[PDB]
């Protein structure tokens, strides 16, 4: 855990920082004025005030003010207040502000979002950001729960809790999703609902702030947390957000590092994640093994999965028990085909799946990639022997000496048949026997529909010169999703079965009831798949084959976000669409709101036939 | 790349 | 000390 | 002797005793080495079983010949002349020496008439005269400006040779002479001597024609003539291999009289047998001995 | 140093590699296929070969070829042949030997040019780097003097542009090829070494790798491989741009182990200044040129300013020199010397004042002028807890501050590394209004300096300087303030423009550089030169560079299409200081030996904002 | 940046 100290009164600047960094905290998030040293810009005589305005630069290195200070705007700063003069003096003592903590080069800027109209200071923020060059973040300084709302019940004569989302929302809109503004959250002690939680959990949360008056005390007088505090603790913890501790010391008897003592403590106290580590949020773009060749180590990482090749391990051998009696042991030999052989993974699973069933196969190795024809070769000339004979054809193209009893491949991309699997399989089925057997058999592909403004930005971050300057909105990305909120549980969208006997042109239409209110950003989509009867291999994110991490899933964007309120369904329209020499998606969303067809005839992604 | 993505 |  | 050989049969030349001597190299898969092997039997061949003496090489067999009757002087890969002889019962193939001297794969090798000096081409552009008694070079020749493809030793006069190169220049060389090479005026791919005429010679190209020199033409083949060996006739046929995959035997006036494919790879070595001068044994990349009746 | 081993046999690759790199090659130069294993493509029954066609992709790990392993292209593959045959196949196996490359991941790749025609070599690799997705780099094998002028004299009936020969072919090469990030060359050092100027152009190439046959070293006393004065400073000139050395051929001192050529090399890369230190990690980086004037530079900016101790030394000597002509020492003690530190930045220009004043013995009324509102802030603390009441800190623009008096000396700190912008010229002016009759400017004068000059990895930077939502061909209009440093300098520099203070900015310029190499020219790189006071001066011009000054690098003058030039060629080019009441710009134009557009019409690139 | 480069 990583944390900062958030004090407003700094009197000698070195000390103060000494006195932090001693009790363990990471940053310090202090005022870069005097917070109550109100400047007049307009008006003489106080706007010709003389000597320094603030602290000089040398009182720390430039090496401490980049990393160590997170700059504070002043609290009197008030760039919507109904009072002209004031509005006007808050403007320039804001952009004199921004423009101190842009010199002193901090990392961060603390902004505060504490009522609904921050109109005025969204643009001075971003006129800020469209001048000069600098790169501090903007943290906005939002709570969870409005302090209108956790003021206490004494007076005698005087959107509930998803309101400060809408503060943010607003803020972030106006300021058209800069990359630079972020979130610091403010956790009080009347916690909202779960909902309320997962849009938070959602947004781009940079920090979060805990004021040492949400402590409650022990039996020993330590600082600890409530167990739904504790709760919110451990799901930031999982963002790897900052934690910003405010206030005073409420525990006197104890000292000041006994809150971030508590921090640690829960830090320490919190396969798939480990692989999944450092490729959070990552866009990619999806593999295309059937129009460009992959490297050796892309198939690495494909053979560095055990668990799918036990699976299909297991299919076969569970289908050679079935198709070979106990009688028939020696004399009769499956004919396996492995269409698209890879290096070897596929080949040896069959090879030890009929070794496990003592069953006698005759297999065919089909792989078009003439690398990896190398490897293949080599396995053969080495290991294999005659048993498996390699073939360096694509099986749309290859003429079959003899055909099939098991057809086995592994041709599914994350959303299950965007790596052509339909088309490749239906120009191999002609070599398959009448009572043959196709592994994988089956396979769904499932789409829910997400919100993540990190996504988001991402997705434009992807825009490209020499292009359709939305073509990126129009394309799937392979991404491990970390920070998001999914709006509604996944829904079925494609469904291919091997062999087909019977076009792989497909139409669905998927309504998605959202029980809450949200902010659609875009679709997920996963797979399953049965391989053979009840072997199945999915990455639904609740039928996730465990520690199996072959497939991330996919992201489908949209072009523009589409507000979502409580009771409305999001009613979306998925094509599978193809020619002689292309395959594509084409997606639109056509209830609360309507979209574009994005994608349409595959003019931003197609996947080559 | 991981994840079946470039 | 870390006792709730 | 290995268990088991290469496939890429390099060479095969005949003794005097009509033994064969079979080089191969592996060019594919894990270990790219290379074999000698001496067939007594030469019906035999390509079986590792039935063979008189085998050898493990460090790297390929580029090249090889025979020096007189037990010796074997090999071209490999790695930059090395080698010079390996048989002992006298002819069951082991045993290193005199192996001298790196090239820069680059020594591509052919030849040996000079009093069978007491060699001649090596290698792909460093240098040739090099080799004294193969005292196991030295006398001569280190940068005259042409690529690749040497062939060496080609004289029959008759020891000093003079020819060598062919990707430069596209033939030279005769006399190693007497302060200057020793002499430009003979597609790229020159194989050089041969005609054993009884002292001054002409046949070079095949690498468009697959074959054209005879003093120092004629003939549409050979279809690819790059890679050897050309004459016939031990009082007066000689020409075997002429290529990368067609064809082997052809031609009389005087470079006019086809055979033809065969029984090859499904490259055709490297033609050999004529000493005892039956009608049979005419070609080795290939498919790792097959193939014996001919022209 | 970082050096490979060259080898075209490798028996078994595991061997060979842990062999190779115990005696200390860091990576290794190897076939992927075998080197006569020579491929049929189109014609039966060779097409159909069985068997794997090379070795497998598993007998090292995949970081072992990403990282320790060079390909090379197969000997027998030319695809320039005229023999339509061998080019197909040779087209072919090329496309199949670079793509087994991609496949293994390999960092880089050999080929060589080694002929006069390579248009089908460079459509190959042309092709082949627009395919797919890949990350290996080409390393174009040319050597130094062509095969055909190191062959022996030795041909009775064939007896022996000779030294720019092979420099042609990688120029051919590389032009075909688009001047390609991913095309560098790998350079064959022979035993006879050419003249010093086409060393030149060669080093202003885009060299990934030395290659240095076992032939060319001579032998010690003690019989140890050595090499010749002549190529020892080649050796060393290849040493500055950090070009990795390959080592061919065999062992040619056999007595010892072949590590002793690689401990020579050793041995000479740790027998090869402060400038040299400051500039590392900035070499051939293009960054874009201050404007102070209408940005407001960060702490962190004026933080490497203050870093430069000789300039501040050179400007309190010249105030010193200044404040003991301006004062005699009869009129030591009642004379007080008004001075104006014109965009005082955080301090510095100020305290080279005081101190010039202290050793000077003398009294000095100063005044800090500074616009930037945040070093206005470091300025006034500095006044509050140092300077008093003898500096007066102005929160102004000299421009359109109101001057309470007039001063004896003013100096700024406004030069650029072109001497001018920065609008020296227009600060200055506006501040003449309040300087006395007598009154000193320092910096008195300043000089601008232009050279032709040559660089393909220049060039290539500026290309990857387009950016979307701009004019596609905009990076070419822009001067960059470069360490500019794999590059060639076509012409001695000649003055561009002078300004002198106290004085129309507008200037034009033509300049005519005698060419006496056969080279292609890319861009002028401009220098300048200060005279502050008498005999003291600042210079950035590589002749006379003051010693451990690194306020400035060159800046860089692009064009948007390279010039090729000849020997006697004079290269005629025109700069033009444009401006109006709003901006102030540069434009430049070559035009001789070939004209070119005239380089930002109307700042539409790049201005300096007034 | 260095040598008055951003
Ligand atoms: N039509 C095809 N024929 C043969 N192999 C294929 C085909 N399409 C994909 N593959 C291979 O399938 C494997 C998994 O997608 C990869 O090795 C890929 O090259
Ligand atoms: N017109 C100006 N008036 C005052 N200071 C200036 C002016 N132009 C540039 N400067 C300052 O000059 C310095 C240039 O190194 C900077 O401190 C910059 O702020």
């Amino acid at each position: 855990v990583s944390s900062g100290r958030d004090l407003n009164c700094v009197p000698e600047i070195a000390d103060t920082l000494g006195a932090v960094a001693k009790q363990g905290f990471d940053f310090l998030c202090m005022p870069v004025f005097h917070p109550r040293f109100k400047r007049e810009f307009i008006q003489e005589p106080a706007k010709n005030r003389p000597g320094p305005q603030t602290r000089s630069d040398l009182l720390l290195s430039g090496r401490d003010w980049n990393t160590l200070i997170v700059g504070k705007l002043s609290p009197w700063i008030r760039p919507d207040s109904k009072v002209e003069k004031i509005r006007r003096n808050s403007e320039a003592a804001m952009l004199q502000e921004l423009n101190f903590g842009a010199y002193l080069g901090l990392p961060a800027f603390l902004l505060p979002l504490n009522q609904e109209d921050n109109t005025n200071l969204a643009r001075v923020l971003t006129n800020h950001i469209h001048t000069g060059h600098h790169s501090s973040m903007f943290w906005m300084r939002v709570p969870l729960v409005a302090p209108e709302d956790l003021r206490d019940d004494i007076i005698e004569n005087a959107s509930g809790e998803e309101k400060t989302w809408m503060w943010w929302h607003n803020f972030r809109t106006l300021c058209d999703y800069s990359k630079r503004i972020a979130v610091a959250l403010e956790i009080g002690a009347d916690l909202p609902s779960n909902h309320v939680i997962d849009r938070w959990l959602g947004e781009p949360i940079k920090a979060a702030i805990l004021p040492t008056s949400i402590f409650l005390t022990n039996k020993k007088g330590f600082p600890v947390l409530s167990k739904m505090h504790q709760r919110l603790i451990f799901r930031l913890l999982k963002l790897e957000v900052q934690f910003i501790i405010t206030g005073t010391n409420h525990h006197s008897e104890k000292e000041f590092c006994s809150y971030l003592q508590y921090l640690e403590y829960l830090s320490q106290n919190r396969a798939y994640e480990l692989f999944a580590k450092g490729y959070e949020d990552y866009l990619q773009s999806p593999l295309q093994p059937l129009m460009d060749n992959l490297e050796s180590q892309t198939y690495e990482v494909f053979e560095k999965d055990p668990i799918k090749y036990s699976q299909y391990q297991q299919a076969i051998y569970k289908c050679l028990l079935d198709r070979v009696p106990e009688e028939e042991k020696d004399t009769n030999v499956q004919v396996l085909m492995v269409l698209g052989a890879g290096r070897g993974p596929l080949v040896n699973a069959s090879l030890r799946a009929a070794k496990q069933a003592d069953r006698r196969i005759k297999l065919y190795a089909v792989e078009k990639n003439p690398n990896a024809v190398v490897t293949l070769e080599n396995w053969q000339f080495e290991e294999w022997g005659s048993q498996v004979t390699v073939v360096s054809s694509d099986m749309r193209e290859w003429v079959a000496p003899e055909k099939a009893d098991i057809i086995v491949s592994e041709l599914l991309g994350s959303f299950a048949d965007n790596e052509l699997s339909p088309e490749c399989l239906d120009g191999a089925q002609h070599f398959l026997k009448d009572d043959g057997v196709s592994i994988p058999g089956e396979y769904t592909s499932f789409l829910a529909p997400i919100s993540s403004s990190k996504l988001y930005n991402e997705v434009r971050a992807c825009r490209e010169k020499d292009r359709d300057p939305e073509a990126q909105f129009e394309m799937p990305y392979v991404v491990r999703l970390h920070n998001f909120h999914q709006l509604s549980a996944p829904q079925p969208c494609f469904t291919f079965s091997h062999p087909n006997r019977d076009d792989n042109n497909r139409y669905c239409t998927l309504e998605f009831p959202v029980e809450v209110n949200t902010v659609l950003h875009g679709f997920a989509g996963y797979f399953e798949t049965v391989l053979y009867q009840d072997i199945t291999l999915s990455i639904r994110p609740e039928t996730h084959s465990p520690g199996m991490f072959s497939w991330f899933p996919i992201l489908f964007p949209i072009k523009q976000p589409i507000t979502v309120r409580e009771g409305q369904t999001i009613c979306v329209r998925f094509w599978r669409c193809s020619n002689s020499k292309k395959v594509w998606y084409e997606w639109a969303v056509t209830a609360p709101v309507c979209s574009a067809i994005h994608n349409p005839t595959g003019r931003s992604y197609t996947i080559g036939l | 790349g991981r994840g079946r993505g470039r | 000390q870390f006792e709730d | 002797a290995p268990a088991c050989m290469e496939r890429q049969l390099e060479a095969a030349r005949y003794r005097s005793d009509g033994a064969l001597l079979l080089g191969a190299s592996s060019l594919s898969g894990r270990c790219w080495a290379g074999s000698l092997w001496l067939f007594k039997d030469p019906c035999a061949a390509p079986n590792e079983g039935f063979c008189s003496a085998g050898v493990q090489t460090e790297a390929g067999v580029a090249d090889l010949t025979w020096v007189g009757e037990r010796g074997i002087l090999v071209a490999s890969d790695s930059g090395a002349v080698e010079l390996w002889e048989l002992d006298e019962n002819e069951t082991l193939i045993v290193s005199k020496f192996c001298k790196y001297e090239h820069d680059d794969i020594v591509s052919t090798v030849s040996v000079l008439s009093s069978g007491t000096q060699a001649v090596s081409g290698s792909k460093d552009i240098c040739i090099k005269v080799w004294d193969l008694a005292q196991q030295v070079v006398l001569s280190s020749y940068r005259a042409h400006a690529a690749q040497v493809t062939c060496v080609a030793a004289s029959p008759h006069k020891d000093s003079v040779f020819l060598s062919c190169s990707e430069d596209n220049r033939i030279l005769l060389w006399d190693t007497r002479c302060p200057k020793p090479a002499s430009q003979i005026g597609y790229l020159p791919t194989s050089l041969a001597w005609h054993p009884q005429q002292s001054e002409v010679f046949v070079f095949g190209d690498e468009n697959g024609t074959v054209s005879l020199v003093d120092t004629l033409s003939s549409a050979v083949h279809s690819q790059c003539v890679t050897g050309l060996v004459f016939s031990p006739h009082s007066v000689p046929f020409l075997a002429s291999l290529s990368e067609d995959c064809s082997l052809a035997v031609l009389d005087s006036s470079l006019s086809e009289l055979f033809r065969s494919q029984a090859h499904r790879d490259f055709v490297r070595d033609a050999t004529w047998s000493p005892l039956n001068h009608s049979l005419l044994t070609t080795v290939g990349w498919d790792h097959q001995v193939v014996h001919h009746v022209v």
